[PDB]
C-alpha cells in the first residue's frame, strides 16, 4: 500500500462543515483513524467525538497527526493547505475543487519545496481498503488487493475499483490525483510509490484529456516501471478547448488528446484498454 | 471565461500597455460616430465575438467612409459570426471595435498560459505574428521563445528583455517589449489569467510596440476573487445551457451527436461518452451530473440534454454519488414523466439498492431500460437509437 | 528612515487598518481646532518627534478641553521633546497629533521586523502590550509570539490567525487582528518597510481592535521605490550633520568623545574608534569617508566633523580607496588649512605612495602628525588630546 | 583556497559601467579570467578585449563562465542576481550597495533553492590570492598563503590582508561576504568552506555588529571547525539602533553588540583579539 495504512492518524481541516463532517463520519465508520479536525473558531469543542482545534499546529500537538484531508470551501484553500504545510502535516488530501490554478502553481512549488505530499486537489481521496480510507470514495466496493490505482478522476476510478473487487484482485490503494490542472501529485509520482510498494502487483492508471502528464508518466513508465500497468484515458471524443467538466480536463492548444496519451501508453509498454469497462480484464491478462 | 477583444484592450490600457485608440459600439450610429473621435481614417471596424477567426469570416474591415463603418455595423450587429473557431451557429455580434487603423512594420506574437508540464505562467513570444501560434510551434519551434514566471519572484525584467532580444528587437523596442511583458505578466497573475494572446503585437512604422489585438482568458475558479472580470461575462458568446446547467450543478457541453448522455463524474461522463463512441454510437452532450442526481437536478439534466433536437436517446450512467439508487431511479422517472421525455432512456445504475433502483425502472412502465453494467448500457442506448 | 507617529496612521489608515481619529497640527490653534473637529473630550495630544518614550517626558497627555490642547501645543511647538530614546538635545516638535481619547480595554503588542537569523520578515505579537517588547521578550519569552512571512505566499490569514489565538483573541477579534496582520504585512512588503511596532495595539473597551500608536521604518536603501515615503522624511528628527555627510557621500553618526575620527569603511571606521577607546580614547564620531576621499570630500569630513565643539583630535584613517595616499595627503593639507583645522590630526595612511604621502604631511608643517601604522595612530591621537 | 581559483571563468554584469569597467580591468590585470560581460543594449561589442553580451544566458553559451561578478546598481541587482541564477551561474559575488532588504529576502531565498552561491551583496569580492581576483580589493597587498579570511567588511579585511601578508602567512581566499543585513552568504557557509580546505590553515572571522551571524558562527565553529579561527568584531563603541555605515550594521533590539558576538566566539573557543592591528600576531599564536 502506499501513502495512509491503518496506521495513518489523520486531521481534517474543514471539520465542522458540511462535507467535512459528512465525510469524516465515512472515515470514522471505516476505521480510519481520524483524530481531530480543525475550524478556526470552533477550537476546543469536540465534534464526531473528536477534538476539534482552532488551527492545524494546535491539532498536531495535540494528536500526532501525520496527514490532512481538506474539505475547506476554495477560496479558503490555500490558506488551508499552506497552514497544514506550516504545521507539518506530511500528507495532505485536498478534496475542495475549485481552487484558483494560480493558488495551486504556488502551492506546488511550497510543497515541492517543504516536502510534503499532496494529494488532489479536486480529488475523491485516497484508500487503502481494509486499512484507511481519506476522502469521499464509497468503501464497500474496495477489497484489500494487489492493485494500485491512479486517477484524474473519482467516477472512473470507482469503475476501476469495481472491476478489479469483481475479478477478486482488490486494490492496494487508490489513488485520486484530482482533475485540475496543476495537482499536488501526478502521475510519476504515484507511480513510482507503487512500484516500490511490494503489496502493489499492477497499476491501473486512469488519465482523461488535456495537459501532458499521462505521457509524462507513460516515459517514466517505460524507464522505471517494472509492474504491470494498465492504462484508460478518457475523452477520445471530446471536442478540443472545452472545459469537459474538470478545470484540467481541457485540451489547450490542440495538445493532449486521448489518443496522443493512448498512443504514448502504449509505445511505453502499457496495457490500454479502450473502453473503460474492460480494466479488469486487461489486469487479469497482464497478472 | 473569454473575454472580447474590446475587453482586453480596455484591461490592457488600465495597465498602461499599448492599444489602438477605438470604441465598442453597439449601434451603427455609435459605430459611425467613432469614426471622427478616433479622427483620420481609414478605421478598422471589428466584430466582436470570443472566438478568433474573425478576420476570415469577413468579421475585420478597414474601412475609409463614415458610410462604410455605419454599413458595416448594420451587418453585423444582431448577426451572428460564423468562424473557424465557433460551431455553425457562430457568436452573436453586439458590439463592433471601431479603431484606428495601424501602420503595420512587423507582427509578433506575444502570449502566456499555465504550462501544466512545467506547473508555471509561461510567456511565449514569436517573431512570427499573425499566424496561429500553434502552426508556428509544430513547423518553426526554434522560433518561438519561453520564459517561466518565477512565482517566488513574480515577472522580472530580464525576462522580458530576454525574450525582446531573442525576437530581435532592439532600442527603444526593448524596453517597450519589457514593460507590456512586465504589464501583461502583472496582468495574469493580478487577474488570475488563464490565457492572454496578443497576435498581433505589432511594431508600427513609426516604430512602436502596439497590441493589436488581445484575447484574454479568465481562470473561472477565479472568478469570486475577480469582481472586475465576473462582470464582463458575456453569456451570449455561449451557448445557454451551459449556463442554465451550471446554475443547477450540471457540466454542460453540447456536441455532434444524437445519444444524451448524463452521468456524476466529468471521468465517467468522459469515459461513458467514449464508449458510447466506441459501441458505434454517437454521443450528443457531455453532461456531468456532479451534483446530488435529485430528482430536480436529474429533470434539469434531461431539460437540458432534450433541449437539443438531435437526441434520440439519453444513457444516464450513476455510479454512487450522494442519493441512493431508487431515489435516482424515482427521479429519474419523475423527470422522464415531467419532462415528457419523448425518447428512449438508458440507465445504468451502480451502488446502493442498484437493483432495486433498476427494478423501480422496469416497473414504472416509462421507456426506460436499466442496463446490466456499462457494456450493455451503452449497447442498448446504440441500439435504441437504430433507425431513429 | 523613520516616520512620524501620524504619518504611520495615516498610513493605516490608507490601508483600511484602524487608528483613532485625529489630525497633526503645526499651530496651537489648528491643534485647538482639532478638538471640536475630533469631537467630545477628552482628547489625546502627543507631541510628534521620531523617538519613543514621549508618555514618561511629557509629550503625551489626555486633556478635557480646547483652552488645555492650545497651552500644551504651545508648551511644545519649537520646543525639543527630550525622551530616554533620544540625546539630551532631543527632537524638534514641529506636530502636534490631536486625537480622540480610546477607551483601553486591553494593550497588546504587534510588530514586524527582517529577522536576520531566519532571513523573513517576521511579526511578532504579544498580549504585553504597553511595555517595552524588548523587556518582554527578556523576561517572559512565552509570551511573544511570532510568524515569519513566507516570500513565496506573500502573508498569508492562518497566519493572522496562529497570532490571534495565541494571543487569545476570540470572535469579531480574530477576524479584525487577521486584517490587521494580512494589511500590515501588505504595507512592509509594498512599503519595503524595515519596522512595523504598534505598541499598544489596543482592545477598546467597545471590543474593537485600534492602533493606539504606530512606529513605523522605510528600508532606506528602498526609498528609490518609495516616492511616498520619500517625502514623508523629517529631516528636523536627526543630526543634520547626518544628511549633510551622505549629501556628500560620507555616512557620519556623532558619539560622545572627543576625537573625531574620519576612516574610510564602515568596517574600519568601527575598528578604528574601537581602537582609539582601546587606547584610552574617546571616539567623538563616526565617519566613513566611502566615496573617493577627494580632497572636496575630505574637507567636508572636517567641516562636519569639526561642527562638534568637544573634538580636540581628528584621526585619519585611510586604508586603500581609490585615491593615491599622496592625494589623500594633499586634501588633508588643503582641508586643515581651508577648514581651519585648529586641532592636531593624526593620519595613518595604507597604499599606493603611503610614505610619500606621509612625508607631505609631515612636510606641511600643519598640525598633521603621519603615524606609523595604526596601534601607533590611535595612541597618538589620545595622546594627542591629553590635557585639552 | 575556496570559491574560485585561477580555473574560474568570470562574466562581469554591469561591464560596461564606470565600475564595472575599472574593476575588470583590475581584475583582468591579476589574471583572473574575465571572458565577457553583460550590459542588456550593448550585446554583440567588445570591452576591455572582451564580448559584450545583452544577456547572461547568452554571455554563459557563447563563453561557458560559471561565476558573474555583479556592478549594476541597486535598483537593478535584484534583476540582475535573478538573471544570473537563471542562466545557471553558479558563483554570483554581488559589489553593489543599496541593494533593498526586501530584495535580498527574496534573492537569498532562490539562491538557497537554486544551488547558486553568492557573495555579497555590499562585498568587495573574493580574492584567492596569486589565482583569481574578482571584487574591489587592491591585489597587491595579498600573498598566496594558507590564511582564509572571511568578512561583514572591506576595510577591515585588507588591514587583515595586510598583517597575514606581513607575517608571511598570506591569505588562502579572501571572502567579504558583505555589510548588508541579509547576504548571500554568511559566516557559516565559509566557515565550512574554510574547513573543508587543505590549502587553509587558518581562519581569519572579521565581523561587526548587528545580527547573530557572528554568534551563529560561533556555535557552528565549536562544534564543526577544528582549524584554529581568530575572530574581530568591530562596533565595541557603537550606540544601538544606529546605522554604523553598512545597512547591516545596526543592533536592532538591543541585541547584536560587538561585546555579545566577541563573547560567543571566546566561548566557542575562537581566539579573538580585542585590537584589529593584532589579527597577524593572534595568528603567530595559534599557527
Ligand atoms: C470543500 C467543499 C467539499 C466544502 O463544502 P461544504 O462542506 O458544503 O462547505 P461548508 O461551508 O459547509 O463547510 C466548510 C467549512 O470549512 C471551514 N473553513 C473555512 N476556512 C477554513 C480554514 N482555513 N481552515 C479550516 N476550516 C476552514 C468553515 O468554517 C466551514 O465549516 P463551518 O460550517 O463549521 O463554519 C466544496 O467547497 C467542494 O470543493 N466540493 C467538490 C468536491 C469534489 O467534487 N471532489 C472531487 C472528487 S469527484
Ligand atoms: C554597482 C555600483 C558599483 C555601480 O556604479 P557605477 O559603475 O558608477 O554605475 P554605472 O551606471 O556607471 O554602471 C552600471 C552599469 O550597469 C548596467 N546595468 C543596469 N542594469 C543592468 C542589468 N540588469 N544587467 C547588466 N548590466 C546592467 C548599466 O547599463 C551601466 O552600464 P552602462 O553605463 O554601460 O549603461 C554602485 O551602484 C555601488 O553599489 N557601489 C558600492 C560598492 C561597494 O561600496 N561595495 C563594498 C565593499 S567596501
Amino acid at each position: 500500500s502506499i501513502l495512509i495504512d491503518k496506521n495513518t492518524k489523520v486531521i481534517c481541516q474543514g471539520f465542522t462543515g458540511s462535507q467535512g463532517t459528512f465525510h469524516s463520519e465515512q472515515a470514522i465508520a471505516y476505521g480510519t483513524k481520524m483524530v481531530g479536525g480543525v475550524t478556526p473558531g470552533k477550537g476546543g469543542t469536540t465534534h464526531l467525538g473528536l477534538p476539534v482545534f482552532n488551527t492545524v499546529r494546535e491539532a498536531v500537538a495535540a494528536t500526532g497527526a501525520t496527514a490532512s484531508v481538506i474539505y475547506v470551501p476554495a477560496p479558503f484553500c490555500k490558506d488551508s493547505i499552506l497552514e497544514a504545510i506550516d504545521a507539518g502535516i506530511k500528507l495532505i488530501i485536498t478534496i475542495t475543487e475549485g481552487i484558483p490554478t494560480l493558488d495551486m502553481l504556488t502551492v506546488k512549488v511550497k510543497l515541492d519545496e517543504a516536502g510534503v505530499r499532496m494529494i488532489g486537489p479536486n480529488s475523491p481521496g485516497v484508500i487503502t481498503p481494509g486499512e484507511c480510507k481519506i476522502g469521499i470514495q464509497p468503501g464497500h466496493i474496495h477489497k484489500p488487493g494487489k492493485v494500485g490505482i491512479v486517477s484524474r478522476s473519482g467516477t472512473l476510478t470507482y469503475e476501476a475499483v469495481k472491476q478489479t473487487t469483481d475479478y477478486g484482485f482488490g486494490q492496494s490503494t487508490c489513488v485520486g490525483i484530482g482533475g485540475d490542472p496543476i495537482p499536488g501529485s501526478n502521475f510519476i509520482d504515484i507511480l513510482e510509490m507503487f512500484e516500490k510498494d511490494p503489496q502493489t502487483e499492477a497499476i491501473v492508471m486512469i488519465g482523461e484529456i488535456g495537459g501532458s502528464a499521462e505521457e509524462e508518466a507513460a516515459a517514466y513508465i517505460k524507464e522505471h516501471v517494472t509492474k504491470p500497468v494498465v492504462g484508460y484515458i478518457a475523452g477520445v471524443t471530446a471536442p478540443k478547448g472545452k472545459r469537459m467538466g474538470h478545470a484540467g480536463a481541457i485540451i489547450a492548444g490542440g495538445k493532449g488528446t486521448a489518443d496522443e496519451k493512448f498512443a504514448a501508453l502504449e509505445a511505453a509498454g502499457v496495457k490500454t484498454v479502450r473502453s473503460l469497462a474492460d480494466i479488469g480484464e486487461a489486469l487479469k491478462t497482464v497478472l | 471565461m473569454n473575454l472580447h477583444e474590446y475587453q482586453a484592450k480596455q484591461l490592457f490600457a488600465r495597465y498602461g500597455l499599448p492599444a489602438p485608440v477605438g470604441y465598442a459600439c453597439t449601434t451603427p450610429r455609435e459605430a459611425e460616430e467613432a469614426a471622427s473621435k478616433i479622427g483620420a481614417g481609414p478605421w478598422v471596424v471589428k466584430c466582436q465575438v470570443h472566438a478568433g477567426g474573425r478576420g476570415k469570416a469577413g468579421g475585420v474591415k478597414v474601412v475609409n467612409s463614415k458610410e462604410d463603418i455605419r454599413a458595416f455595423a448594420e451587418n453585423w450587429l444582431g448577426k451572428r459570426l460564423v468562424t473557424y473557431q465557433t460551431d455553425a451557429n457562430g457568436q452573436p455580434v453586439n458590439q463592433i471595435l471601431v479603431e484606428a487603423a495601424t501602420d503595420i512594420a512587423k507582427e509578433l506574437y506575444l502570449g502566456a498560459v499555465v504550462d501544466r508540464s512545467s506547473r508555471r505562467v509561461v510567456f511565449m513570444a514569436s517573431t512570427e505574428g499573425g499566424v496561429e501560434i500553434e502552426k508556428v510551434a509544430e513547423e518553426t519551434p526554434h522560433l518561438i521563445h519561453k520564459v517561466a514566471l518565477d512565482p517566488l519572484t513574480g515577472p522580472m525584467p530580464y525576462q522580458g528583455r530576454e525574450l525582446a532580444f531573442k525576437l530581435g528587437l532592439e532600442g527603444k523596442l526593448v524596453q517597450q517589449f519589457t514593460k507590456i511583458f512586465m504589464g501583461l505578466a502583472t496582468i495574469f497573475l493580478e487577474r488570475d489569467l488563464a490565457l492572454i494572446e496578443i497576435n498581433p503585437l505589432v511594431i508600427t512604422k513609426q516604430g512602436d510596440l502596439i497590441c493589436l489585438d488581445g484575447k484574454l482568458g479568465a481562470d473561472g475558479n477565479a472568478l469570486f476573487r475577480q469582481p472586475d472580470l465576473r462582470e464582463m461575462r458575456d453569456q451570449s458568446q455561449e451557448d445557454p445551457r451551459e449556463a442554465q446547467a451550471a446554475q443547477w450543478e450540471l457540466n454542460y457541453v453540447a456536441l455532434d451527436g444524437n445519444i444524451g448522455c448524463m452521468v456524476n463524474g466529468a471521468g465517467l461522463a468522459m469515459g461513458t461518452m467514449d464508449i458510447v463512441k466506441l459501441h458505434g454510437g454517437e454521443p450528443a452532450n457531455f453532461l456531468d451530473v456532479g451534483g446530488g442526481a435529485t430528482k430536480e437536478r436529474v429533470t434539469e439534466a434531461f431539460k437540458i440534454i432534450l433541449s437539443d433536437d438531435k437526441v434520440k436517446a439519453v444513457l444516464v450512467n450513476i455510479f454512487g454519488g450522494i442519493v441512493r439508487c431508487d431515489l435516482i431511479a424515482d427521479g429519474i422517472i419523475g423527470a422522464v414523466a415531467e419532462v415528457g421525455v419523448n425518447v428512449p432512456v438508458v440507465v445504468r445504475l451502480e451502488g446502493n439498492n442498484a437493483e432495486l433502483g433498476a427494478k423501480k425502472l422496469a416497473d414504472s412502465g416509462l421507456n426506460i431500460i436499466a442496463a446490466k453494467g456499462l457494456t450493455d448500457a451503452a449497447q442498448q442506448v446504440v441500439a435504441a437509437v437504430e433507425g431513429k
